[PDB]
């Protein structure tokens, strides 16, 4: 719950599947 | 303790994930989609680098007036 | 400006299609057929194609070529006379390199076709003993490859 | 016609790649079941030979 | 960093802007002519190189702008005049024999009636 | 020019041959476990 | 309660896909010339 | 954005103008870049760097090729700078077609679309159609 | 117009991807000399 | 040399010299390029702009082209380092 | 399971392939599914390569490498080197693809359910990696095919069709290669001469006659031999210089197919008679040529004098002399005056290039094909860009030949790779070391003081 | 010359003379000790590395 | 294009080339099947 591994894993794997939704919706974008 | 080759496993962590991750996913979608990124870090977007005014390349070049210089090259 | 939402093209089955840039398209995105998804173009028969196939120009080239070759040809026993092997040998291959097309293009009879084989295998003889320097088998070959070429004209 | 053939061709060739390894790795089921296993190689040559006999028909003037 | 480059920027940029307004301020438009108030407020800090003259400069436009600011389509014509007449506005035309505004992308006369490019 | 070919010649065979004969002399078998 | 033989395929499968569709990406849409 | 006022042409001596399609803008790029570019990309010539394609050059020629008619003719039939000689035995063309394989499908819209290419290039991009290495 | 060989490489590739799981899976079953 | 005079009648002005200056200055000139510019670059030094229509062989269109921008020529003093590249210059 | 792990033999997983070095009977299986796996690609790629034709384009403009040698070999092409029909490309993928069916078969079944080990049942098929006798009869029976195939090559260029001719008198096109040379002094010449510059080695072969009498003398030699190594047994010089194992020979065979590899490479990027450039494309030197020659043409046609015009050193714009004499183009491409193409030999004397025949004497079909091959060079990207490598995203080509060169160089070297440790291995395994050293007797210390 | 074609570069009698000589010369040396060597079969072993003698 | 009969079946002559890849990672799943024995 507060564990430190806990709060490092997910402060570094949440953005990270943020960001990567971010880019395969970014890879439909039209000119 | 516990080891990851046991959190690997554990059914539990298999449901809350199945649960969580996709939200995120289609956050980060619909993020990206409405234009909402733009807004957030001014980044032009495929039509707005060229104005029907400004045909040219919209450099700063002032130091202690750069709020009245972007906002006079953004859109007035 | 304020805000609107990109636009969006997925694999051209679901979107636009027709964005200046969509690639993976194999047509779809245009009012005309195509010879393959691979192809950008056209198939080459089709009735609004600009080009016919046999009309009088290609007619008259090929006929053209085929008197300026059997002209050409007219100079071989100088060479072989001299024994000047690089002469006889680059004549056949100056202007001669469209001979071949233009007789395969003009020959539909089989009798024409044996005409055709005769005079090419009467050169490439020609050809070969000019280049091992034996001038009687050269001089015999050139004769034989006028005559055969005369012969093919004449069917025409 | 001969798509339909080529069609059928596909089809039994794809049933015999998934097939023959099964049986030749498992010990005893080559032994037994070496009787049906020749028919579809039968089937598999005839159609090859059908394929061939009929295009060059078709192809040939 | 401040330098000569940035001053002919400005200028160019700027002073083009304030000598459109010309037919504008003859008639009188005081909304388009309050619409460059960005305009005049860049050209009266990044071109011109001079702490006096800034300071005149900056009198002048707050002189303006109260015109601007009250119905008076003579205080603002005279205003802009003298305007003009300090900061030397006027605008540019240039031609090819006797030109060369610019050769490559990025400047500030690329598509502008002060750019001219000749190709050998 | 040529007496020097002959000279150059003659050293490169001398050292070419000296290398393949010597490599034909057993020589698998020279090793610590003979 | 899966394997460690059958998550790895997935993982394999989802890194595979995402890959591709870059390097797709790359051939097609904003910044493919 | 690709308005209708940029994607007005000149067509014919006179000076009318036309609009093109969206459609016909992709098609003449492709087609362009499939035929032309190895000899003639950027707008200029590989083999004689002395007669390009940009407006300036295009415009001092003899029978004047500025325009989409005077162009689809020069592909029907290509001629000299002075327009004095003919040279389809050494240039691409339907006249020629036979000669070279590249041509013998191409119909009248595909020729349409080629010189609507040409001709719209010189507004969207500027001095760099034709303008070399330089820019 | 509605580009059946996008969906058509897909489908192949998907099913030709698939064909050699399935048989490892089946002899894991049945259990053979894996 | 540092300093050549006649520098700009080579190509950069309304003028042209006939007796320096490259082919490719003719190519802003309609209808002359590739027939006249080439008999003109190719053929001895000129004492005078009418000493273009005593060339050996011009045939006669030539002749009127040439009469048509008569105006635009001039023949100054024959300059070795440029005489020599009026064919390729290596400008291209 | 006893056989394959690594505490019955161990030779760890990733290593696996190698407990079967005294299994002779799944090494059979093993050899026959990679066979089959070759025959496979070989079918497949030459059907897909078919199905993406298009006959506007030439063959080297739409990146393919196996229609080419159908073509070399006489297959729908015509005069010129136009293709007519694709359908005997068809047949022969069609043919590969169904007998790499019967290949995989054999091996999956020689591999999973056939004997471990053919030495206690099938004599005929069993050795030991140390009977000599046996190794030597197996390499003359698989050298006595080979044979067979050079002898195979020669018939169909001698009676089945023929082969096309790119030096072909009237224009290249398919014929029958009726007198090929014989005399041995020539074969053997292009076998022992230099590799240098002018030399070229093996590369340098010009004409289709050389080419049939030397796959003649590469049959005949092989059959010779293929029998007397099975007849015989190694003699008393060569039992005391070799290492008799499995991995020697493994060793042995990587270095001999490093090398030709190596010269595979080496044909594609400058032989142009077995791989004729309206195939392949223009070589290196040729696209060079090409540009010299069409400048050379622009400007003679526009006046000039093209015999005595000063370049800006002084030596000459267009032509120029070689060290040896020969009249040659100029500028930097002076390196490539070795050059020999159909396109320009017929304005050839015996001494060089012809003036009287440059002057007034050259058609507009050699014009054509200096322009296509000057915008056409072997330059590109990997992304399959093309030209120089500051030029922009408009052309999208890279040549057959660069692909060729570079791939089967890539693999040339790593197979030298392979020989180096391959052969290491194999004898300090030989010679009973390759554990480590022993710490009771190591030899260097009963060694003097140095 | 330089670009003609020799076998090996020999392009003079003194040349082959002089490659005969050495690979001779070498030739008698190794044969000095290896001349002795015998086809019958008992000089054979069953091995991978020949330690019969010589 | 392949002759007019076998047109149909491009989609899957798009894909033959690549299967020795895939059987280059078959080996591999093999292996991870028995646990790295
Ligand atoms: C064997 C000796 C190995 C040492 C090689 C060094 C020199 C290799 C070299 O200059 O090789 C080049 C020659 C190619 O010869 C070229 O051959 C050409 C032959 O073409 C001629 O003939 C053709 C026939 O149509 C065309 O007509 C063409 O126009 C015409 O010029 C010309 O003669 C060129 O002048 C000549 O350079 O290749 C060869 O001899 C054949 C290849 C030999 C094997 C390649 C050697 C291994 C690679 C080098 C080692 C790699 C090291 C790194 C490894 C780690
Ligand atoms: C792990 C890293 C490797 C993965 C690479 C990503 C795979 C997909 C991208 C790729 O590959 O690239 C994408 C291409 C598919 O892209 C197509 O690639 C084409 C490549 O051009 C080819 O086609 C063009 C016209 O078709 C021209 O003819 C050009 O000359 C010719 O090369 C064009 O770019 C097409 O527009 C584009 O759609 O896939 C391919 O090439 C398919 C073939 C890939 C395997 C080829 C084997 C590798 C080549 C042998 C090794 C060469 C060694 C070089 C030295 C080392
Ligand atoms: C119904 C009878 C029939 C007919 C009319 C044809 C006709 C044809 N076959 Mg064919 N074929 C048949 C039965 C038939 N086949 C059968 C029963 C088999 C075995 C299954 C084959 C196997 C076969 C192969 C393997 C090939 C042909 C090919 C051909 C074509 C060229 C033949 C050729 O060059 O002669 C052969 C010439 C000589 C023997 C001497 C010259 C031709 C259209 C060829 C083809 O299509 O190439 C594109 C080819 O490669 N055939
Ligand atoms: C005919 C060729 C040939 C053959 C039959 C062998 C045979 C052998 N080698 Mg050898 N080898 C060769 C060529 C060859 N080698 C070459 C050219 C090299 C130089 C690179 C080597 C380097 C080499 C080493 C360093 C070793 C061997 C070993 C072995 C033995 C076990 C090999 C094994 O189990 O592989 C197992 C196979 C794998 C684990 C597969 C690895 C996957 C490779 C690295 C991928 C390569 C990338 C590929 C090209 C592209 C990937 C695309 C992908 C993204 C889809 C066996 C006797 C090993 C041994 O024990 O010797 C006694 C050993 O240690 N060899
Ligand atoms: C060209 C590639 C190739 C080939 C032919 C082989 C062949 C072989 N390997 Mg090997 N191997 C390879 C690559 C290859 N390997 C690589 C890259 C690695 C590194 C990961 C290994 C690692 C490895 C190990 C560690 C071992 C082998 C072993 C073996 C042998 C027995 C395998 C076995 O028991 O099957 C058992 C496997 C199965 C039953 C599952 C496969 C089922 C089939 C064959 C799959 C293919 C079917 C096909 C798609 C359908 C076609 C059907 C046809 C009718 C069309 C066999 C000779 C073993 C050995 O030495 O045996 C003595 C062993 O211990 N290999
Ligand atoms: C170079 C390839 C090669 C080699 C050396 C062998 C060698 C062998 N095979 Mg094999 N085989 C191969 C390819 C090969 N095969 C292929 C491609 C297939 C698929 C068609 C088969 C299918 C096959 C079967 C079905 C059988 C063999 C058998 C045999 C063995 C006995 C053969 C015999 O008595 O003939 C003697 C011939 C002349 C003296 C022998 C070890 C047999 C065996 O060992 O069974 C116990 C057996 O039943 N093979
Ligand atoms: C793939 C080709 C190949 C391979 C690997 C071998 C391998 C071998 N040959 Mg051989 N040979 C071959 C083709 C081949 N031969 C051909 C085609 C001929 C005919 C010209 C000969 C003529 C030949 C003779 C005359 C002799 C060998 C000998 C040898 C052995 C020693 C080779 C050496 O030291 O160097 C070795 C087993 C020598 C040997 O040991 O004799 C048994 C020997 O005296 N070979
Ligand atoms: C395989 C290796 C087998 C040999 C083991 C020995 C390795 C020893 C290392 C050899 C290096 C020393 C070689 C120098 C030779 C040299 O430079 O020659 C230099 C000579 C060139 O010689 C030059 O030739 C010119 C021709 O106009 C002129 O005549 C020059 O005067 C003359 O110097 O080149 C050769 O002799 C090359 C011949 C060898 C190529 C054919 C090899 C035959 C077998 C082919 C199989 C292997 C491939
Ligand atoms: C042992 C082993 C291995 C290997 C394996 C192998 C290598 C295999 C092979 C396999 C193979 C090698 C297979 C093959 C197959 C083939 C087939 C199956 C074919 C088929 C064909 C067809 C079906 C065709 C059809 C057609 C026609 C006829 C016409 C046209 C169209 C088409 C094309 C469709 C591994 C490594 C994995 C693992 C370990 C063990
Ligand atoms: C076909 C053809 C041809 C060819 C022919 C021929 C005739 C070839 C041959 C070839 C050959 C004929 C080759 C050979 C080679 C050899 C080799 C390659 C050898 C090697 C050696 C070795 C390897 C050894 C080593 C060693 C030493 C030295 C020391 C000791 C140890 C040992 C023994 C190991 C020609 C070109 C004409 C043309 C085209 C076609
Ligand atoms: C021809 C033909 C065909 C085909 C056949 C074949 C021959 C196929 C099979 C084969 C196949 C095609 C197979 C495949 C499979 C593969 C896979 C799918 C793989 C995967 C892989 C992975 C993903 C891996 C991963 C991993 C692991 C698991 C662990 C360790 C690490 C790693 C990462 C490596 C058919 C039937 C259509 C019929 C027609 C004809």
């Amino acid at each position: 719950i507060f564990t430190f591994r806990w709060l490092a894993v997910h402060g570094l794997a949440i953005p990270t599947v943020f960001f990567l939704g971010g880019i395969t919706a970014m890879q439909f974008i039209q000119r | 303790e516990r080891p990851f080759s046991d959190i690997i496993t554990s059914v539990r962590y298999w449901i809350i994930h199945t649960i969580t991750i996709p939200s995120l996913f289609v956050s980060g979608w619909l993020f990206i989609s409405t234009g909402l990124a733009y807004d957030v870090f001014g980044t032009p977007r495929p039509n707005e680098y060229f104005t029907q005014d400004r045909q040219q390349v919209p450099l700063v070049n002032d130091r202690f007036s750069a709020k009245q210089e972007l906002e006079d090259l953004t859109k007035g | 400006a304020a805000g609107e939402s990109p636009r969006f093209s997925v694999f051209g089955v679901i979107g636009d299609g027709t964005s200046y840039s969509e690639g993976a398209a194999y047509g779809s995105d245009q009012s005309a057929e195509t010879y393959s998804p691979y192809s950008v173009y056209g198939k080459v028969g089709s009735k609004d194609a600009l080009f016919e196939a046999g009309n009088a120009g290609e007619i008259a080239r090929k006929k053209g070529y085929i008197v300026e070759s059997q002209k050409r040809l007219k100079n071989l026993p100088g060479y072989v006379e001299k024994k000047q092997w690089f002469n006889v040998k680059d004549e056949l291959t100056r202007y001669m390199y469209e001979t071949r097309g233009a007789v395969r293009g003009l020959a539909q009879t089989p009798e024409q076709k044996k005409l055709a084989k005769a005079f090419f295998q009467a050169i490439e003889e020609a050809s070969l003993q000019a280049t091992l320097k034996n001038g009687d088998k050269c001089a015999a070959a050139s004769a034989d490859s006028i005559k055969l070429l005369d012969q093919f004209y004449a069917s025409l | 016609m001969i798509t339909a053939l080529t069609a059928l061709f596909v089809l039994v060739s794809l049933a015999l790649v998934v097939t023959v390894p099964v049986a030749l790795a498992t010990p005893g089921e080559w032994e037994t079941s070496k009787d049906q296993f020749n028919k579809i190689f039968q089937l598999w040559v005839g159609l090859v030979v059908a394929i061939a006999t009929a295009d060059g028909i078709s192809t040939a003037i | 960093a401040k330098s000569a480059a940035t001053q002919s920027r400005a200028r160019g940029i700027y002073g083009q802007r304030i000598a459109a307004l010309e037919s504008a301020v003859n008639a009188g438009d005081f909304g388009a002519v309050a619409a460059e108030k960005n305009a005049f407020i860049l050209f009266n800090s990044g071109a011109i190189a001079d702490k006096s003259k800034k300071s005149e400069a900056v009198k002048q436009t707050n002189a303006i702008f109260a015109a601007i600011r009250a119905k008076d389509a003579g205080a603002l014509k005279s205003a802009y005049a003298t305007y003009k007449g300090a900061n030397d506005i006027k605008v540019i035309v240039a031609d090819k024999e006797s030109g060369q505004g610019y050769s490559n992308d990025y400047d500030f006369k690329a598509r502008t009636t002060l750019g001219t490019i000749y190709v050998r | 020019m040529l007496t020097l070919k002959i000279l150059v010649y003659t050293t490169v065979i001398f050292f070419v041959s000296l290398f393949i004969f010597g490599f034909l002399s057993s020589d698998p078998s020279r090793n610590p476990n003979r | 309660r899966v394997p460690l033989w059958l998550v790895g395929l997935v993982g394999g499968f989802a890194v595979i896909t995402i890959v591709s569709l870059f390097i797709y990406g790359s051939y097609s849409g904003l910044g493919s010339s | 954005d690709l308005d209708e006022a940029t994607r007005t042409v000149v067509t014919d001596s006179s000076g009318n103008t036309t609009v093109l399609t969206p459609e016909q803008v992709k098609r003449g790029k492709r087609l362009f870049n499939a035929t032309c570019g190895a000899c003639h990309t950027g707008g200029i010539t590989k083999t004689n760097p002395n007669v390009g394609l940009d407006p300036e050059a295009l415009s001092l020629a003899t029978p004047r090729r500025d325009n989409i008619s005077a162009l689809v003719d020069y592909l029907k039939n290509p001629t000299t700078y002075d327009g004095l000689e003919s040279i389809a035995e050494i240039h691409p063309s339907i006249k020629s077609a036979d000669i070279y394989p590249r041509m013998r499908s191409l119909t009248d819209e595909d020729l349409y679309s080629i010189a609507g290419h040409i001709m719209l290039q010189p507004k969207i991009v500027a001095e760099k159609w034709g303008g070399g290495k330089i820019y | 117009m509605v580009n059946w060989q996008v969906i058509g490489q897909l489908v192949s590739t998907g099913a030709i991807m698939l064909l050699g799981p399935a048989i490892i899976i089946l002899l894991a079953l049945k259990k053979g000399n894996l | 040399v540092v300093d050549y005079e006649n520098v700009a009648l080579l190509g950069g002005s309304q003028t042209v010299d006939l007796n320096n200056a490259n082919v490719r200055a003719y190519l802003r000139m309609p209808g002359m390029y590739p027939a006249a510019a080439g008999k003109i670059v190719t053929h001895g030094p000129y004492k005078s702009v009418a000493d273009v229509y005593n060339i050996p062989g011009l045939t006669n269109a030539e002749k009127e082209v040439i009469k048509k921008y008569e105006s635009r020529f001039t023949a100054k003093a024959v300059a070795p380092e440029y005489a020599i590249d009026r064919i390729n210059n290596g400008l291209y | 399971i006893a056989g394959r792990d690594i505490e019955s033999t161990g030779f760890a997983w990733w290593s696996g392939n190698a407990r079967l070095i005294n299994v002779s009977g799944k090494l059979l299986g093993a050899h026959v599914a990679h066979a089959g796996l070759m025959v496979f690609w070989a079918g497949a790629m030459i059907l897909f390569e078919v199905s993406h034709f298009v006959p506007e384009k030439p063959l080297y403009e739409q990146g393919f490498i196996c229609m080419q040698h159908l073509a070399t070999l006489g297959y729908g092409i015509g005069p010129g080197g136009e293709i007519t029909s694709t359908v005997p490309y068809f047949a022969v993928g069609v043919i590969h693809l169904i007998s790499s069916a019967v290949l995989g078969f054999g091996g999956i079944y020689h591999s999973l359910l056939g004997p471990d080990t053919l030495e206690e049942s099938f004599p005929f098929f069993g050795y030991d990696w140390r009977d000599k006798n046996k190794m030597t009869t197996i390499l003359g029976i698989h050298l006595c095919l080979l044979g067979l195939g050079a002898l195979l090559l020669v018939a169909k260029a001698m009676y089945l069709g023929g082969v096309y001719d790119t030096w072909a008198p009237g224009g290249g096109d398919v014929r029958y290669i009726t007198t090929p040379t014989l005399n041995p002094i020539v074969i053997f010449g292009y076998v022992f001469r230099s590799p240098f510059g002018g030399d070229g080695w093996v590369v340098s072969v010009n004409n289709m006659e050389d080419l049939v009498g030397g796959h003649i003398w590469v049959g005949i030699l092989c059959i010779v031999g293929g029998v007397w190594h099975i007849f015989t047994k190694p003699f008393s010089w060569a039992r005391r210089a070799f290492v008799w194992s499995g991995e020697a020979y493994l060793s042995y065979s990587l270095a001999a197919i490093s090398l030709m590899g190596f010269t595979a490479s080496l044909y594609a990027w400058y032989n142009n008679t077995a791989y004729p450039s309206e195939l392949y494309g223009p070589t290196g030197p040729e696209a060079s040529q090409s540009q010299a020659f069409t400048f050379l043409v622009r400007d003679q046609r526009l006046g000039a004098n093209v015999s005595s015009a000063q370049g800006p050193t002084g030596l000459g714009k267009y032509l120029m002399r070689s060290p040896s004499g020969e009249i040659i183009f100029g500028g930097e491409t002076m390196r490539f005056w070795d050059l020999r193409a159909p396109w320009v030999e017929p304005l050839r004397g015996p001494n060089g290039l012809d003036i009287n025949k440059i002057k007034n004497d050259i058609q507009p079909w050699q014009e054509r094909r200096a322009a296509e091959y000057m915008t056409h060079a072997p330059l590109g990207s990997l992304n399959s860009v093309g030209g120089v490598a500051t030029e922009i995203n408009s052309v999208n080509y890279v040549s057959p030949r660069s692909w060729l060169c570079c791939s089967h160089f890539f693999l040339g070297f790593f197979f030298l790779i392979g020989h180096w440790w391959h052969s290491g291995r194999a004898r300090a395994a030989a010679a009973g070391f390759e554990k480590g050293i022993n710490r009771a007797n190591e030899p260097v210390l009963s060694m003097r003081p140095i | 010359t330089e670009g003609t074609n020799e076998w090996f570069g020999v392009d003079d009698i003194r040349v082959l003379a002089v490659l005969f000589i050495g690979h001779y010369f070498i030739l008698s040396l190794w044969l000095g000790q290896y001349g002795n060597a015998t086809e019958d079969d008992d000089a054979d072993f069953f091995g991978e590395i020949d330690y019969t003698g010589s | 294009r392949l002759p007019e009969a076998y047109v149909v079946f491009s989609p899957l002559v798009d894909v033959f080339p690549v299967i020795p890849v895939f059987f280059l990672l078959l080996a591999f799943v093999w292996q991870a099947a028995v646990g790295f024995r």
